[PDB]
């Protein structure tokens, strides 16, 4: 059973990676591993960017994924038989897709809460301190997942602050209260 | 908080009081009172008219 299923579509290939990974018990190496030739997927930029579009046969993505492990030797076998399930969907698309919601699996089984704090303009550290504390005091911190506090700039919510984290924000935004002053003072 | 500083700032500081009468005439019906349209008349007045009647209105058979 995943850590609570989310992704349907390419997720129920993380779900599944995710729960082989738990059977094969170590979960953190294979993300570990997945991270490092994700990663060097990535920073392969001539045909690890130009071929990550199908247009190529089944038997040439089997000899990319012969390439792949060649790069490197360290990626489990269960992502290794990740890499052959890829190659027989012959969906390369969705393979860092996969990566990214193989780590929320994977940061939901470390238990690590996740959050954002929009604002208009990037934040006080004394700010993301205090709202660091709130929100570890916040019953919404189980002690068991630790926020992430992301500032995210967006002047279009003008002023104010939204907290984010869970399904549970609080908007006070300006924009919002703006918005509503506006609203029922044209009425 | 910022809703009592925009409704405090812009209440407060933006006043406005009724238009003039003279302009408000000009987006209504003004209305001069009307007079009297008509004074009636004597009614056929003299008996040169009653006596031609008396006379000539009999239209009875044999």
């Amino acid at each position: 059973p995943p850590p609570v299923r989310l992704f349907g579509v390419e997720g129920t290939y993380a779900t599944a990676l995710y729960q082989a990974a738990a059977k094969n018990s170590s979960i953190d190496a294979a993300f570990q591993s997945l991270q490092k030739v994700e990663s060097t997927v990535k920073k392969n930029p001539k045909l690890g960017h130009l071929l990550l579009n199908p247009a190529l046969s089944l038997k040439d993505r089997n000899s990319v994924i012969d390439a792949i492990v060649e790069t490197h030797k360290n990626l489990d076998g269960y992502v290794v038989n990740l890499l052959k399930v890829l190659s027989e969907n012959n969906r390369l698309g969705c393979f860092e897709k996969i990566a990214s919601d193989f780590g929320v699996l994977n940061d939901a089984h470390n238990g690590l809460l996740k959050g954002t704090v929009t604002s208009a303009e990037p934040l006080d550290p004394k700010s993301f301190k205090r709202i660091e504390k709130a929100l570890s005091a916040s019953k919404l911190v189980g002690q068991g997942k630790s926020l992430k506090l992301e500032n995210v700039v967006k002047p279009e919510i003008k002023g104010g602050l939204i907290v984010e984290l869970g399904d549970k924000t609080v908007d006070l935004s300006i924009s919002t209260k703006i918005q509503k002053l506006n609203k029922v003072l044209e009425d | 908080n910022v809703i009592q500083d925009l409704y405090l700032r812009e209440l407060k500081d933006t006043k406005l009081a009724p238009s003039t009468l003279q302009d408000a005439e000009g987006n209504v019906k003004p209305w001069n009172p009307p007079q009297k349209p008509n004074l009636p008349e004597l009614e056929l007045q003299g008996p040169e008219a009653l006596k031609a009647y008396t006379e000539q209105n009999v239209e009875t058979a044999h």
